[PDB]
RNA sequence: UUAUGCUAUCAGGUGGAUGGCUCGGCUCAAGAGCUUAUGAAGGACGUGCCAAGCUGCGAUAAGCCCGGGGUAGGUGCAUGGAGCCAAUGAACCCGGGAUUUCCGAAUGGGACCUCUCCGUAGUGAUCAUUCAUGAUCGGGAACGCUCCGAAUUGAAACAUCUCAGUAGGAGCGGGAAAAGAAAUCAAUUGAGAUGCCGUAAGUAACGGCGAGUGAAACCGGCACAGUUCAAACCGAAUCCCUUCGGGGACAUGUGGUGUUGUAGGGCUGUUCAAACGUCUGGCGGUAAAAUCGAACUUGCCUGGAACGGCAGACCAUAGAGUGUGACAGUCACUUAGAUGUACGCCAAAAGACCGGAACAUGUCCCUGAGUACCGUGCGUUGGAUAUCGUGCGUGAAUCUGGGGGGCACCAACCUCCAAAACUAAAUACUCCUUGAGACCGAUAGCGAAAUAGUAGGGUGACCGAACGCUGAAAAGUAC
RNA sequence: UGUUCGGGUCGAAGCAGGGCUGUGAAGUCCUGUGGACCGUUCACAAACGAAAAUCCUGGUAAUAGUAGCAGCAAAGCAGGGUGAGACUCCCUGCCGCCGAAGGGGCCAGGUUUCCUCGGCAAUGUUCGUCAGCCGAGGGUUAGUCGGUCCUAAGACGUACCGUAAUUCGAGUACGCCGAAAGGGAAACAGGUUAAUAUUCCUGUACCAUUUAGCGUUUAGUCUGACGUCUCAGGGCAAGCCG
RNA sequence: AAGUCGGCUUCACCCCGGGACCCGUGAAAAGGACAGCUAAAUGUCCGUACCGAGAACUGACACAGGUGCCCCUAGCUGAAA
């Protein structure tokens, strides 16, 4: 969050920078499909480890997976089949940005997430 | 989970709380002894972990004004 | 062999242990973007302002 | 409040052992009196004498002989030590 | 094959300019504004599994507990290893607690000893009270008040003057402070507390009448607010502490009344009846983290990657902006607009309480003293024989009275009532919070894009740097 | 900056070199490099233009492979090791230095430089396998040694008084500090470690206070407690002789 | 492994006593002694490594200075350090 009391680059960015956890929870939003946003009145939610996306920008464009990792500092998530494989030839995960995705399937494992989503 | 929660000791006895707090302290005791060789220890957020047990155990005395 | 009272004795203690170089982890951790800090010294140069 | 923090375990300390004397690293604002109090009732055994002094490190260590010979093999089997 | 060299270009090295980027700086505006003996700020030392600096914390030591918000990750600057914590709801944020070493107002004593001595375990110093208890002390960016107080400089030298009541010093002190309800300003007859702003005006005034210094009132605004004592008359009719028994103050006067100028009040009589204010009350507003918030992530092309081009589809009380692999209203956070919020703060209806205002009568009573005034010296002032202060000396009056009206005195007229007290708002400032910007853009902008008052320098008072950038992703180069 | 009209990942700014235009300030284009921003109309602003200031900050030459690495203590050689590498590190021998200091002890000061292991980019005026350097680990033990106690010159605190005032000021009173070379209760020899040792261990001692018992004043004196020079006597560590 | 004896001298150290000098007079206080003996317990706190200098201090230095030559020092020659 930062609202318009502020337009300024520098001020938005150090908002974002400075950014407390609970505020960086936000920040791993991605857009739900047209079924989950039609079933949850929302359009998007927060990527969670476990639920299942499809990559819809950059080198991975079309794969689906399940979100292996996330790490609220970076602002990234980890994405089964997104990986960078390295000169050993050992396959690494790239980390990509929840807003390059797309929620298809939501981790409803706790009860406290349909709350979370909305309200 | 942890060693034992706030719950936990506040399910105790007296008597119960001060014999965890002593054990605790015996477990720090030899940890720490450990570390002294240099050598790395087995278990490294053992430590802090019983640390911050003992805090919360020391806490819960104070609430209940046996300490 | 200058005679120190314990805290005169305690502030040398700390300016030694001070004198240690950063840690390797804390160079890896870092990308090599923290690998010397501004408390090196040596005992023989300008010397303490401690005691 | 514990004045004994841990026993020292180098081999200058673990030399000690094999004489009934024990080494520990202790808070540094305690002295002989408590050390000795705070061992006897950490363990359980008598003390004969406290020898104590500071590091460059700026810790306290007490060396402790104890009365009962094998006192300091029992309090550091229990610890761990050996 | 001409070496040593010379000139131009090119390749490379060194170097770190330029460009681009910037979580920093600076300035302005709007808010908000005290804290500490219940031990502050500041410092020392310690505190992490591997931890040296900084940051946080205090032997419960990058932390402990409770409630709320948040929800799936977390483990500071700072993605390294290994673990630990977290759905028994962590991390994080808001509120409230606990712990909180030593020094420090530092306060049991002593400090070239951040420790040490006695341990009778600590109310250090100065004070108020009945002697239960209480107050003061240190800190705070500037602002505020009181007092002390230069010189450079200008005068083209220099002494009065100027610099300047500046610089600097000492004391006090709050969210503001000071001032403040006329012994006023006027002028022919008026106004009506104070502060601040505009103007008067570089005018009056001062001045080697040189250089220069320099008002106020009237008037226009901001904001508005009035009162309390001393005394007369009465005479313990009161106030405080309390273990609720009582105790303390108090006749050298607690309290009631009274509070002022075409005089007022008291005392005596008559009339009208009671306005302001204090307390309760919490309709309702303000109000924590925070919650919700429209509409594309569609085709082809280029590309490592579309937020781009060309087609296509939409939202708009939302086209401020930032992030996202290149330019994004529709991807994310937002925005416009609505919601919610513990403790608090303001707060209207309605109740409880001391009570207010006119007139008549007057050999009646009271109305602030080393004070007002004056002499003399000095400072200060625009204050000139006519500023204010204060050193010495002198020194009144009492309503048939006293002061002022820019030399003194006389008279007339006008005007007020000192020498006791309080008093919101309008004003100032910027540690701090938010916002903004024809500001700077890494030799700039703060000294510091902060492991920066740091490294380093000085016995000390003190002086004081340099250092930003891989990439979309470490894919950080296997063999 | 306002405003008009644009360019850019099919490659912006910047940079090196070049073509063209313009009297010129300059502009534009091309090639390469570069990887994300840049212009333009009409106006408006300014922290707006550098070759100079013994200018400032940074970087970097010539000097120059030059001076120095000599003068006050001219010091090394052989053989054998170690090592990738040896004038330079280790051992033995030979030859030397200081030997009333260059040895021994310790104050102030330093503050880990001590010891062990592992290293050699820098430091070391050369080298280096060495090191007071670099990294890792270890090391300092007290009733008797000092401090601590006492007071000295002399400070500081509180009070009083002064001062416009104070964190300022002399004096007085009461306190308190002030000596690791003054005064002073008491421990020695041996061993032990890699580095501590009158401190740890062995042996043999000693001092102080408190307590308990056994006994008590002589009380006010002495001691602590003292300058310079000179000399006798006695002893003794060291030294020397059979 | 011996480990037993004698002698000489003796500073620069200890004890003791004398003398001379002063227009110079050479600290104080704690503490101790003068009535203590026996037993038991207690003796906390701080320092302690190492250098102490032609390389560990100070002078920007592994500096021919200074701090310190501060206190000590074997044989011969020689009055002698
Ligand atoms: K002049
Ligand atoms: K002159
Ligand atoms: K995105
Ligand atoms: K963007
Ligand atoms: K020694
Ligand atoms: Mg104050
Ligand atoms: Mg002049
Ligand atoms: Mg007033
Ligand atoms: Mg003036
Ligand atoms: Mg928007
Ligand atoms: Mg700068
Ligand atoms: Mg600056
Ligand atoms: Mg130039
Ligand atoms: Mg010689
Ligand atoms: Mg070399
Ligand atoms: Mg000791
Ligand atoms: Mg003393």
């Amino acid at each position: 969050m930062i609202a318009m009391v502020s337009k300024q680059p520098r001020k938005q960015r150090k908002a974002r920078y400075a950014a407390p956890l609970h505020i960086r929870q936000k920040f791993m939003g991605a857009r739900l499909s047209e079924a989950l946003t039609k079933e949850y009145g929302t359009r998007s939610a927060a990527v969670i480890t476990g639920d299942t996306v499809k990559v819809m920008r950059g080198d991975f464009k079309g794969t689906e997976g399940k979100v292996q990792s996330v790490s609220l500092m970076d602002g990234t998530i980890t994405v089964d089949g997104v990986i960078s494989t390295k000169v050993d030839g050992t396959e690494v995960p790239r980390p990509l940005n929840p807003s390059n995705v797309m929620i298809t399937k939501l981790e409803m494992k706790d009860g406290r997430r349909a709350s979370s989503i909305k309200k | 989970m942890a060693i034992l929660r706030t719950s936990e000791i506040r399910t105790m006895t007296i008597e119960e709380r001060a014999d965890e707090l002593e054990n605790l302290n015996n477990e720090l005791v030899r940890e720490r002894a450990l570390t002294s060789a240099g050598g790395a220890p087995e278990n490294p957020g053992r430590i802090g972990e019983i640390r911050r047990t003992i805090a919360r155990i020391k806490t819960i005395q104070h609430e209940l004004n046996e300490i | 062999m200058s005679h120190n009272m314990k805290g005169q004795k305690k502030r040398l203690a700390k300016a030694h242990k001070q004198n240690t170089r950063v840690p390797v982890w804390v160079i890896v951790k870092t990308n090599r973007k923290v690998v010397s800090h501004p408390r090196r010294r040596h005992w023989r140069r300008r010397s303490l302002d401690v005691k | 409040m514990s004045s004994i923090n841990y026993p020292f375990v180098t081999e200058k300390a673990m030399m000690l052992l094999d004489e009934n004397k024990l080494q520990f690293i202790v808070d540094t604002r305690s002295n002989k009196k408590q050390i000795l109090e705070d061992v006897e009732k950490m363990y359980g055994f008598k003390v004969k004498s406290v020898r104590t002094m500071t590091t460059m490190k700026g810790m306290k260590k007490a060396v402790l002989a104890f009365e009962e010979p094998e006192a300091a093999h029992e309090i550091a089997t229990r610890i761990g030590l050996m």
